[PDB]
RNA sequence: UAUCUGGUUGAUCCUGCCAGUAGUCAUAUGCUUGUCUCAAAGAUUAAGCCAUGCAUGUCUAAGUAUAAGCAAUUUAUACAGUGAAACUGCGAAUGGCUCAUUAAAUCAGUUAUCGUUUAUUUGAUAGUUCCUUUACUACAUGGAUAUCUGUGGUAAUUCUAG
RNA sequence: UGAUUCAUAAUAACUUUUCGAAUCGCAUGGCCUUGUGCUGGCGAUGGUUCAUUCAAAUUUCUGCCCUAUCAACUUUCGAUGGUAGGAUAGUGGCCUACCAUGGUUUCAACGGGUAACGGGGAAUAAGGGUUCGAUUCCGGAGAGGGAGCCUGAGAAACGGCU
């Protein structure tokens, strides 16, 4: 029917980052859109190189459906691939966590609020308690 | 009143605007060398003082409650080995890991010790590293110094050749 | 304006670092190094744009961190050291050594050069001074500063510098029929001979080259570098070999050369 | 602060507006060519000036002498490729007057009506116009997309979507359906 | 991608202008407005005035850490794990904005500093501090100041007195 | 070096004698005169003038829009030059003293205007042009106005101060 007919453009293997990057091209023949996941288990198929240590992302499809051309990497080991790519991607991935922070906007107000205080904030509360009497 | 601090050396009984900068008390410069025209209250008792401080020196007849019955005892301790020697009365001979007032804390059932972070002494490390730059020192030195004489053999070399050069008409 | 400027802004940036008008405001201002910001290469465009070995300035960051770039022996840390001209860049995973050596259009041209090679560093004269303790000392428009040079060391020679040590193996002494390089302008990566040297007092020391092709091209002295003595250069040259070819031969070339 | 991203106000109105023997002209050659507007016709003959006014300037130069000879001849190159020139004329004054009727054939408008499929010039750049024709095996559907001759044979119908023959299309589907419930 | 037409006239040919015509990363506005990419956008008047919020701070194997913090356990009988705070460092002179001034001024290319400063940068590099030469500071010199914790003032202020 | 009173090295002194590692992380080697002795690695930061780099002030030459309903201006209160000092990082009427009388100008000085920041560039587009350029790049100015200064390598800073 399609196959799924997976290429590995470019090949540039990486000593430096440890992994191999790549522009991932990927075929569909009456299919429409590949998904990011299967792509991952094609590449491990291909590279021996298991969906924990490859990582993909851009692509886009051409038009009229056929054709993908996106940006893979096969890192040399799992470990490797987790302290060298962003987080970001690895979220995307599964791999790890989405990192649960306050807004941005929040978090400059509490900065502002720390400058503007001095010192330790507990003399701060005392004073603030002694004034609640006055 | 209203909240001006009395100054020191300033004179008169008076609230006064001056110009202070760092070193002096009454400014907390915000920028590292930034003077600014701060309200300063001279030195002088007048009748606007809510509060005079008054440090009690010498004692007399009457304890008051926890002011001179109590005594809170230093938060922080020598922090030197020189510093701590001169806390205790013992000389360079005595050696050194103790003299120090460790702390046992504990989070809820477990109960464990603190210690400081001293500093100076005859650490072997630092003695160590002493030697090192010295053997830099040296070391360098020498090679600076055979370089030197390696040239002027080559500078030596040199002028023989431009006198056998010469020697001619 | 008040000081220093700390920005580079991406059209402003040096056109040899072949960076894109778009994708980014900024482009990578080249820090204060041995070479000068626009005769530089800082160490972001040579390892994304060029070699394509990090995708971008943080993997470039990391691969820094790592510490398996060395520019010139020592290893280097910062994103954006000016790499000139004649700096040898090595990679210690891959092993891929390479020489900073210009292109025949301009732009830096990323030679693979062997391991033995990539080991010295060829380095012009800019100066021949005494400093205190009447040391006399010769400097490089490349960056450093050798004490006690072979006196018959003038300026605008040419040094092979042993680079690990940081001493001088030899030199070549700027003259007559000696392979030069070319480092200013148009004549920017062509190699030739030289033939005359206009004197001039004061304004400028032309020098008449010519190059394998018998095509003759004239630049100013310090715009000159001197790589040997014709047929063997001391340094070995990229594909093209400084001959920079006319537009319509180019074209030819290239529209000769079809082998798929 | 990026840049300027650049552009041309490219495709430029006549002069004076209602020369009318120019307006039937121009009325003609839409017809001929099926266009949506006289924009079209106003863009191609910019394109077509570009070439000439280039075309005049390397002849104020002298042919032998070398801007003219490789610059010249690369446009003439293009215009070879493009289709718009014939492989008898190729002596940049041929270039000179090449027309903008010549510029209109080369469009994959008129090249999907002169290799058949469509039947009716404006019915194949509806079909163009609705994700069918492929040049090479990827839909173009512009109908100025100006075919390449090298990849004017490789013109097909879709792989995808019908006539090519792939799925059969959308109200086939639905009298399919009703004639399921039948 | 060198182009001209209507208008004095009873009709004619000129001077001649008006009027049309075409363009404007040239503004405004009037209607309208489905889609794709691209995207300027409080300059023009007032370099007029501004509530609120944000736009510069920052620590590594490696400056100081007995937070009477966290966390805790199988280097501390001077110290060694992390680290709020603060002093030291460096940064805040970049960037962003705007066009008021300003007409040989600025600016453009072009020279020069044998006419100078230049943190940073990478290269360099200091046996002579002694003071007559028979008994002298070294395997480590000194006291402060901040965090804190405490005694506070004020109607208030990124206020800080003991 | 085109060119020096240059580099630079000696002789002579002064000097409220700068500098000349009582510095932090790892690692824990080599000889026994068997003391815990003398010794030695990988680095960090500082610190001297000389380099370099980032720059910095100046500075050479030539080039600006309209105006004669601006023909003289500059020179008491620096104009032009000199000599000397003072100052400055340094050149220099930059400032001071003393002297000379210069200096610019119909090849438009000087004055006035600009709804003028300069340039790259923009629009138009036969050739020559004409108009616009507040505005993504480079310079320059300014942070309500004008003044003054701290810190600092670098500010006459304004998200510093007076
Ligand atoms: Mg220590
Ligand atoms: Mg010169
Ligand atoms: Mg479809
Ligand atoms: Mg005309
Ligand atoms: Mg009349
Ligand atoms: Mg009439
Ligand atoms: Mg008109
Ligand atoms: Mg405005
Ligand atoms: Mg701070
Ligand atoms: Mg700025
Ligand atoms: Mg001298
Ligand atoms: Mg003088
Ligand atoms: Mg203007
Ligand atoms: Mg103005
Ligand atoms: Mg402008
Ligand atoms: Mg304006
Ligand atoms: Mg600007
Ligand atoms: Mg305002
Ligand atoms: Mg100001
Ligand atoms: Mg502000
Ligand atoms: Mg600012």
């Amino acid at each position: 029917s399609d196959a799924i007919t997976i290429r590995t453009r470019k090949v540039i293997s990486n000593p430096l980052l440890a992994r191999k990057q790549f522009v991932v091209d990927v075929l569909h023949p009456n299919r429409a859109n590949v998904s990011k996941d299967e792509l991952r288990e094609k590449l491990a198929e291909a590279y021996k190189a298991e969906k924990d240590a490859v990582s993909v992302f851009g692509f886009r499809t051409q038009y009229g459906g056929g054709k993908s051309t996106g940006f893979g990497l096969v890192y040399n080991s799992v470990a490797d691939a987790k302290k060298f790519e962003p987080a970001y991607r690895l979220v995307r991935y599964g791999l790890a966590e989405k990192v649960e922070k306050a807004s941005r906007q929040q978090r400059k107000q509490r900065k502002n609020r720390g400058k503007k205080i001095f010192g330790t904030g507990k003399s701060i509360a005392k004073k603030a308690a002694r004034r609640n009497a006055d | 009143k209203q909240g001006f601090p009395m100054k020191q050396g300033v004179l008169l009984p008076t609230r006064v605007k001056l110009l202070l900068a760092k070193g002096h008390s009454c400014y907390r410069p915000r920028r590292n060398g930034e003077r600014k025209r701060k309200s300063v209250r001279g030195a002088i008792v007048g009748p606007d003082l809510a509060v005079l401080a008054l440090i009690i020196t010498k004692k007399g007849e009457q304890e008051i409650e926890g002011i001179t019955n109590d005594t809170v005892p230093k938060r922080l301790g020598p922090k030197r080995a020189n510093n701590i020697r001169k806390f205790f009365g013992l000389t360079k001979e005595d050696d050194v890991r103790d003299y120090v007032i460790r702390r046992e804390v504990t989070k809820g059932d477990k109960s464990y010790t603190k210690a400081p972070k001293i500093q100076r002494l005859v650490t072997p490390q630092r003695l160590q590293r002493k030697r090192q730059q010295k053997s830099l020192k040296i070391k360098n030195a020498q090679a600076q110094r055979e370089a030197a004489a390696e040239y002027a053999q080559l500078l030596a070399k040199r002028l023989s050749e431009r006198k056998a050069e010469k020697a001619e008409v | 304006a008040r000081g220093p400027k700390k920005h580079l802004k991406r059209l402003a940036a040096p056109h040899h670092w072949m960076l894109d008008k778009l994708s980014g405001c900024y482009a990578p201002r080249p820090s204060a190094g041995p070479h000068k910001l626009r005769e530089s290469l800082p160490l972001i465009v040579f390892l994304r744009n060029r070699l394509k070995y990090a995708l971008n300035g943080r993997e470039v960051k990391a691969i820094l961190m790592q510490r398996h770039v060395k520019v010139d022996g020592k290893v280097r840390t910062d994103t954006t050291f000016p790499a000139g001209f004649m700096d040898v860049i090595t990679l210690e995973a891959t092993n891929e050594n390479f020489r900073l050596v210009y292109d025949v259009k301009g732009r830096f041209a990323v030679h693979r050069i062997t391991d033995e090679e990539a080991s010295y560093k060829l380095a012009k004269v800019k100066k021949v001074q005494l400093g205190k303790k009447g040391i006399p000392y010769v400097v490089t428009h490349d960056g450093r500063t050798i004490r006690y040079p072979d006196p018959n060391i003038k300026v605008n020679d040419t040094v092979k510098v042993d680079l690990a040590t940081g001493t001088i193996t030899d030199f070549i002494k700027f003259d007559t029929g000696k392979l030069v390089y070319v480092t200013g302008g148009r004549n920017l990566g062509r190699v030739g001979t030289i033939v005359h040297r206009e004197r001039h007092e004061g304004g400028f020391d032309l020098v008449h080259i010519k190059d394998s092709l018998e095509n003759t091209f004239v630049t100013r002295l310090n715009n000159v570098f001197v790589i040997g003595e014709p047929g063997r250069p001391w340094i070995s040259l990229p594909k093209g070999k400084g001959i920079k070819l006319t537009i319509s031969e180019e074209r030819d070339r290239r529209r000769a050369q079809h082998g798929l | 602060p990026r840049a300027p991203r650049t552009y041309s106000k490219t495709y430029s109105t006549p002069k004076r507006p209602y020369e009318s023997a120019r307006l039937d002209a121009e009325l003609k050659l839409a017809g001929e060519y099926g266009l949506k507007n006289k924009r079209e016709i106003y863009r191609i003959s910019f394109q077509l000036s570009k070439i000439r006014r280039a075309a005049r300037d390397l002849l104020t130069r002298d042919e032998k002498d070398p801007k003219r000879l490789f610059e010249g001849n690369a446009l003439i190159r293009r215009l070879v490729r493009i289709g718009v020139l014939s492989e008898d004329k190729k002596k940049l004054d041929y270039v000179l007057a090449l027309k903008v009727e010549d510029f209109l054939e080369r469009r994959l408008q008129t090249q999907v009506y002169k290799l058949g499929l469509a039947k009716s010039v404006h019915h194949a750049r509806v079909l163009i116009s609705q994700r069918h024709i492929a040049v090479g095996k990827q839909i173009v559907n512009i109908p100025s997309f100006m075919v390449r001759l090298e990849s004017e044979k490789h013109i097909d119908f879709a792989r995808t979507s019908p006539f090519g023959g792939a799925r059969p299309g959308r109200v086939a589907r639905k009298r399919a359906a009703a004639a399921g419930g039948e």
